[PDB]
């Protein structure tokens, strides 16, 4: 019954103070795209940063086991759009909040479906 | 002035002469360019490379495959592939490698040595940033290098499809002769320069439109001594200007034609359209790679 939750140990060490992992890979881009959470190529708009999936992902930088039963990556090969103001901590990003299934915006940080 | 383009590619005239090699002197040695912010110098390097590809008669065929070595950084990530990966036609087979252990957007990652790494098929575009610090050595003889240079000059020769290119990092220290001669071996080469790291010796030697065949003779050893002089009398001013302009930067989908011919079914009709990108000659199978580990 025993493992490992390294989301819930990178969290609370986030909030004791710790720096984020660094070295995410950010990519040039226009800043003129679809604003989209994750995505084949870099979307970001004018509020965003795009980086190079894999390096934002807690699993993947950890080399540890994605908690999954397919032990699929849903950023390795792909694109993450983080707000600018977030663009500081973006493997925390990405584990703290969820990309709305519809429009494919981050909740609360671009997606306008329950308005 | 060239502070726009993404880069300097060595001209044509420093190519015909009979230099001999000297030390490598740059007037901007000590300067760095001013990165967009929090922008790193893989990515920076990497895309103004890929813009420079983009003025060339590179093969961008369906299903296109690319294989990238050198690919990790001592951070454990691939900037340079995550860029290949953005420059590169969605679906794009990618494969990279490294000696070190790292995580990558690439398709497919081997982790060794790369004269581990095996592959079945051939491809159209090979990318390599190796580079060993240890022959940065000021107080001998800068000879050809062998290393991971061998490698790589069997693995174009092998694996490089016809109508293929190739972009392979050198230094002032770090070169190859045969890898010269080998670049007369397309339609065209030349020794670029990212405008990003114009500070330093390193260039990507680019071969454009593989032929299989010798179309110029090169001596590698005096080719080295050219692009030393070039670089030694025409500094480079350092440049981030086309990192801001990136609406035009996706490799244009070209669909080129693939076909599978035998060495003697090579027209001069073939060639042709080989030297011009609009052919790719390989089989289409299945892309099968692996790494050879050694059993203690
Ligand atoms: N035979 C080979 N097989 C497979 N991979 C190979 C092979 N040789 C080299 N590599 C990989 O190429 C990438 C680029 S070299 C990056 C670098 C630059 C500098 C620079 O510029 O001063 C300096 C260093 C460096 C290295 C060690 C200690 N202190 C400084 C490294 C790397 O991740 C290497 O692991
Ligand atoms: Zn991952
Ligand atoms: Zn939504």
């Amino acid at each position: 019954a025993f493992a490992v939750d390294a989301a819930k140990a990178y969290k609370d060490y986030l909030a004791s103070g710790g720096q984020p992992i660094t070295n995410c890979v950010k990519m040039l881009c226009t800043h003129t795209g679809t604003g989209q959470a994750i995505t084949v190529t870099p979307e970001a708009n004018m509020d965003q940063e795009s980086f190079g999936g894999a390096s934002c992902c807690l699993y993947c930088r950890c080399h540890i086991d994605h908690p999954n039963p397919k032990g699929f990556c849903d950023l390795k090969g792909k694109y993450v759009q983080i707000p600018t103001t977030c663009a500081n901590d973006p493997v925390g990003f990405t584990l703290k909040n969820t990309v709305c299934t519809v429009c494919g915006m981050w909740k609360g940080y671009g997606c306008s479906c329950d308005q | 002035s060239q502070a726009w383009q993404p880069g300097v590619a060595m001209p044509n005239l420093y190519k015909m002469q009979r230099m001999l090699l000297e030390k490598c002197d740059l007037q901007n040695y000590g300067d760095s360019a001013t990165l967009p912010k929090g922008i790193m110098m893989n990515v920076a390097k990497y895309t103004q490379l890929c813009q420079y590809l983009n003025t060339l008669t590179l093969a961008v065929p369906y299903n296109m495959r690319v294989i990238h070595f050198g690919a990790g950084s001592d951070k454990g990530v691939a900037p340079g592939t995550a860029v290949l990966r953005q420059w590169l036609p969605t679906g794009t087979l990618l494969v990279d490698s490294d000696l070190n252990d790292f995580v990558s957007d690439a398709d497919s990652t081997l982790i060794g040595d790369c004269a581990t790494v095996h592959t079945a098929n051939k491809w159209d575009l090979i990318i390599s940033d190796m580079y060993d610090p240890k022959t940065k050595n000021v107080t001998k003889e800068n000879d050809s290098k062998e290393g991971f240079f061998t490698y790589i000059c069997g693995f174009i020769q092998q694996k490089l499809a016809l109508g293929g290119s190739v972009a392979i990092k050198i230094t002032e220290h770090s070169w190859n002769a045969d890898l010269y001669k080998l670049m007369g071996h397309f339609a065209w080469w030349t020794a670029f320069v990212t405008n990003v790291n114009a500070s330093s010796s390193e260039a990507f030697l680019i071969g454009c439109n593989y032929l299989g065949k010798p179309r110029e003779q090169i001596d590698g050893y005096v080719m080295h001594a050219n692009y030393i002089f070039w670089r030694n009398t025409n500094p480079i001013q350092l440049s981030s200007y086309s990192l801001f302009d990136m609406s035009k930067f996706p490799l244009k989908l070209r669909g080129t034609a693939v076909m599978s011919l035998k060495e003697g079914q090579i027209n001069d009709m073939i060639l042709s359209l080989l030297s011009k990108g609009r052919l790719i000659i390989r089989e289409n199978n299945r892309v099968v790679i692996s790494s050879d580990v050694l059993v203690n």
